[PDB]
């Protein structure tokens, strides 16, 4: 048989087979139920049936909040997307930093008792990303669609007490971009159009190295102007919006948040760690997740941490090319190692010890 | 990860132990070849030192060649952690990059390092 | 004449006069000897002469371990602190739960033969606290600087077979806080600075109602952050450390102990008692000692016992305002009662029956 | 505590005996006043019942008013224990709090309880 | 023919053939009579018919109290257990220390006149045990189900004037354990459950070397905790109960007895003997009987006698491995010796001299 | 136990008499073998001394080898008592254990003791 790798995020599900260099299936982690049709839907069909369904996101800020919808998602992942028999494959699942013990236990229980998998495993997302970048020590900046985390890792393991979290990620960036574009007299807030804003964000947005100077530049010339062909026809163009949208990550107050920006939470995370490993961490900032894809993001982080760290500190920001899938790749690698055969948690061990064996020492 | 045979014989004596990542597995390098590194591969190096009272200390190095594939650099990093855990976590870990290895690492090889082109195919 | 009340603890001595509502003297139960001065010192001077003395704690986990230093302490208590002539006052002393018969006898012998008191008495600390809270039945959680005890008491008397003990108290909490602060690049481990850590602990630390959620909260915002002005100048601030330090009482493994936490030892103590008095005990958990002063401690205990007891059980945690001195107050009240005149053990009875009369029936 | 005169005459006959804590001492309450309790004081109540074979059983209640000082509630609790010991421990002890007394306790007072403000000063 | 060996105790009957290394039959010395069935029962059937019978113990504290039930027991021993014809075998019976002359005579009369044995003999139990341990001089501590005895023996014979007795043995230990377990909310006091308590006692109980320290240890950790699988299902665990139960032998007041403990009665027995043989006795304390089976018992006795004897005295406690059957084994050996043929008391001698010949010179 | 023939001839003259326990019986040892003891057996030794006035005194020793079976050590102890009784109880009894015999006992054998492995089978 061949193990399965499933990375569940606030916005997208990444699933596939261990040994593969990338996820075979990537769909929205959305469940649709009748709000006359009587079926409930998952992912892209759920979105296509917006008008007759009520959509919900099973995962909120990286944490599973609705287990019945989460079950549908996993069911749709096995039988529809991957087309496999769960009972047939050991499955490695991923979990967000600081996931409550109860969630880990309930995930385990459902896999074994509902899907009857022969074996399973639960890994922290940030750790899988660090591994993907060929590193055992560093601080990961993981930013996806629903949450952003700072995770300092040392010799293979996360330091829980130092983890920072920020409820600000892609979806917040899309809403903001959608807001500033609506103000200028447009409208989406629908489906193919809300789809359009996200697409404008992922294709035209970037992070400014120096926000004031970019603003001054955008105000003085059309050099930063960009155009986007709408699916209807008209061509909308944007200038300072391009970098104003992502700037929110560094200045949460742009959308009403009192929290510190990602450069500040990265610094605070490092300052919360043992003085003797901080150099390891400053020299190994690894970016992970779709919201770290913005052009300019790494240079900006490098500059802001530099302004906060000791003048002699070697500061390095690492931005892997496929960091949209780092977490999945890291899991694919892990579940593939010859040494991993004895790391799975088997049905036997479960049926004999209970969901509690999903924790470690 | 106790039951791999490589782990069984790791850190049992003073000296160097060098393994190369090969399709998601750790394969020992022929002792007479300690020092030659394929730039397209990744390796795990365990340095064991014996103190005057007979106790052993460990230093783990994972070397990444500039042309290795992600799966190998990933495995090398995971193997280092596992080997360290097997040694009750007493090993100190070191990431070594081609062309920029640490003085300590370079010090393990009297007649210097030999970076040769090529290596084993990716396990993907 | 007026009786004297002396409560000897692992870290502090509480002494004064029966009839008083609080202890006149409170100093460290420390003895310093020359490690060039040739005098030996007690309490706060002993600490001031750290550099020329070797400090020892006569009481270890509530039990007297070094009688020659204990004699110095009592000498310093009478002549220096209280300024009285021992031979002049009947003295009530306190003893820890499960104190060996030999200790009780040796305490008696020293008081009579060395200090020549006219009369004395030995009371169990936990019992004096329960009395202070207006109760004859209940289970006391006494936690000071060196030891923590669970003492179930029924109609005035302790049930020895049900007593639980945990070698984890304040000093352990200060060392831990000192450890996590040193990791972040600070240093004390000296005197005025070790003094500083204890002070940070007693002013900023508190017990979390739900540990994971507090951790999540501290990781997501600065709402739990607190600052402390060091005596030099810099302002150190702490967040999750505030509740991580006291959490150790519920999770001993935070410092390397394999023992159960205080909620569990309280429960086991109750389950060791006669089924027919357990309701008395669940409804009367009385906290006592300085380490029970943490804000949040009572709510947390209430919640954890509730999760362990029968669903219909009435669970109540009592936290007296001056519980730092409950033991002394209870002794002050006891030695004052008109009925107590005939309860003392007089020199006559001693000189005639020996240290053995210090035990009961 | 045999030699207090109050203990001598405690539990010698069926009925109620009520004492009030006064500056570290137990002072008997005038029988015609059984039922009135100063909310700023603490009391000890002994209920003695005679069985058909002439033997007596005891139930001890210590009542604490919401405004009593610690010394009084403390003494009341200590006195209850002592009185129980004097009765060879045969008494059953009951803590009674103002506004929340047990049915049994409330049953000792036909014309109900009268909580009046004030009381004796603390013995501290 | 082959002689029979019958050791009658307060709780168990040990019977078999001389020459054998162990008793062929071991059953409860209980007689059941109808309290509708009209038969009376002995031993294990008697217990199985609890509900329709009234059970009585013919032997009280080692002494036969009811001769009609004792006759039933012996009848059941010959015909049911051993399946032999009494008239066919010489029988050696055992008697407790300080057995009244009348009992010895009545035992003899019944054997000859009721069972028609061809020959018989009566031996003191403690003496048979000493012989079993390869000794002619020493002080035996015999403790069974109903009584405990201190028997100093010199060059083959007991010293009656020095014998000590304590009405405290196994049954008292089982009742006590049963009492403390009931207090914690359990119930037996029935049959298979009263059977359960005895079994918990014989498998989990042990004697503490130092009672206070063990208590302190049991109060400070779960290291002395033990679990027992009840026949229904639930798993009950015990800690200090394990050593609290046997402690009663050293402190009779745990169950309400004013008597001295076994270490004290052993010492008093020795001090009652001629000063010139006391060294023989201190160096030869031999344990015998089922209640001496507790792990830790020998070390504790060694320590307590040491605290009472002269500092230069060589004190040794001997604990044979099959001391549950020492008495029977010693009788088996005795009745087997070639020199024993002329020691029996034959029917002739009886029919000619009467029950009185059962005494010695 | 008068009628055993060994008892008849016991203590009739100054010197040593050594018997070995054999399946619940006392069997005399060949005088030329006095001193050799099978460690798996048990023995009874009678030392008879003649005083200047012709009277005899007795000292009884029962020797137990570290490998004898309970039946033998038991019999040896019972035989010693019986032999002492037969001698009107005038004998003084001594328990002797292999490797730890008393000086007196060791003194009976000029050319020391010889502990040889094995012995007679148990009578059980
Ligand atoms: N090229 C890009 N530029 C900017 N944003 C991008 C890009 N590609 C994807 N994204 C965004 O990053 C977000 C997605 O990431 P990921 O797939 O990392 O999220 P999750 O795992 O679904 O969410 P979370 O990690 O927050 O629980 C999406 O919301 C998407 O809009
Ligand atoms: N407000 C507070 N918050 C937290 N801890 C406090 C507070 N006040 C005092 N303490 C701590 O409680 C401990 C002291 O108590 P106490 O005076 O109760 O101890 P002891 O009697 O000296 O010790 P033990 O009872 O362990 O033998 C001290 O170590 C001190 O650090
Ligand atoms: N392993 C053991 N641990 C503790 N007690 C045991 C053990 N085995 C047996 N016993 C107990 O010892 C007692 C029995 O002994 P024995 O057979 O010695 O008694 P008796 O001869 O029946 O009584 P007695 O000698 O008092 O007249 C029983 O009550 C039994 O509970
Ligand atoms: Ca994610
Ligand atoms: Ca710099
Ligand atoms: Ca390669
Ligand atoms: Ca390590
Ligand atoms: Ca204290
Ligand atoms: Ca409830
Ligand atoms: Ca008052
Ligand atoms: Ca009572
Ligand atoms: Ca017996
Ligand atoms: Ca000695
Ligand atoms: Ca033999
Ligand atoms: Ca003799």
């Amino acid at each position: 048989t061949t193990a399965l790798v499933c990375d569940n995020g606030s916005g997208l599900v990444k699933a596939g087979f261990a040994g593969d260099d990338a996820p075979r299936a990537v769909f929205p982690s959305i469940v649709g139920r009748p709000r006359g049709q009587k079926d409930s839907y998952v992912g892209d069909e759920a979105q296509s049936k917006r008008g007759i369904l009520t959509l919900k996101y099973p995962i909120e800020h990286g944490i599973i909040t609705n287990w019945d919808d989460m079950e549908k998602i996993w069911h749709h992942t096995f039988y529809n997307e991957l087309r496999v028999a769960p009972e047939e494959h050991p499955t490695l699942l991923t979990e967000a930093p600081l996931n409550p013990k109860a969630n880990r236990e309930k995930m385990t229980q459902i896999m074994f008792e509902t899907f009857n998998v022969p074996a399973m495993y639960v890994a922290i997302q940030a750790v899988l990303s660090l591994y993907a970048s060929g590193r055992t020590t560093g601080i990961v900046l993981d930013s996806g669609d629903g949450v952003t985390h700072n995770v300092p890792i040392y010799e293979g393991y996360a330091l829980p007490h130092a983890i920072m979290r920020l409820d600000l990620a892609g979806r917040d960036l899309t809403d903001y971009l959608m807001k500033i574009l609506t103000e200028r007299g447009y409208s989406f807030v629908t489906t193919a159009e809300r789809e359009i804003v996200r697409d404008i964000k992922e294709k035209l947005c970037y992070v400014a190295l120096d926000f004031e100077n970019e603003m001054a530049t955008a105000a003085s010339s059309s050099s930063l102007e960009k155009s986007y062909e709408l699916p209807d026809g008209q061509v909308i163009t944007i200038g300072n919006e391009r970098f104003r949208c992502p700037e929110t990550l560094f200045q949460p107050s742009f959308i009403g948040m009192e929290s510190a920006g990602i450069h500040e939470t990265t610094y605070n995370s490092i300052m919360k760690c043992d003085i003797d490993i901080r150099k390891d961490l400053y020299a190994n900032n690894v970016m992970s997740g779709g919201t770290t894809m913005y052009p300019g993001i790494a240079d900006r982080m490098q500059k802001e941490i530099t302004a906060l760290a000791p003048s002699t500190m070697k500061i390095k920001i690492i931005a892997p090319p496929e960091r949209k899938y780092s977490v999945w790749i890291g899991g694919s690698i892990l579940a593939s190692l010859s040494t991993f055969q004895q790391m799975w948690i088997t049905k036997q061990e479960y049926d004999e010890a209970g969901p509690s064996i999903v924790h470690r020492k | 990860v106790v039951e791999h045979p490589e782990f069984l014989k790791a850190g049992k004596e003073p000296g160097l132990q060098i393994w190369r990542v090969e399709k998601f597995d750790l394969v020992p390098v022929p002792t007479n070849l300690y020092g030659d590194f394929f730039t397209g591969d990744a390796y795990v190096i365990l340095k064991t030192v014996q103190l005057r009272n007979g106790n052993l200390q460990y230093d783990l190095h994972y070397w990444l060649g500039n042309e290795c594939s992600q799966d190998e650099s990933g495995a090398a990093a995971i193997f280092t952690v596992q080997l360290d855990d097997y040694l009750n976590g007493r090993a100190v870990q070191h990431r070594e990059v081609q062309g920029f290895e640490s003085a300590t690492f370079l010090g393990y090889f009297k007649s210097g390092l030999k970076y040769k082109k090529g290596g084993v195919a990716s396990g993907f």
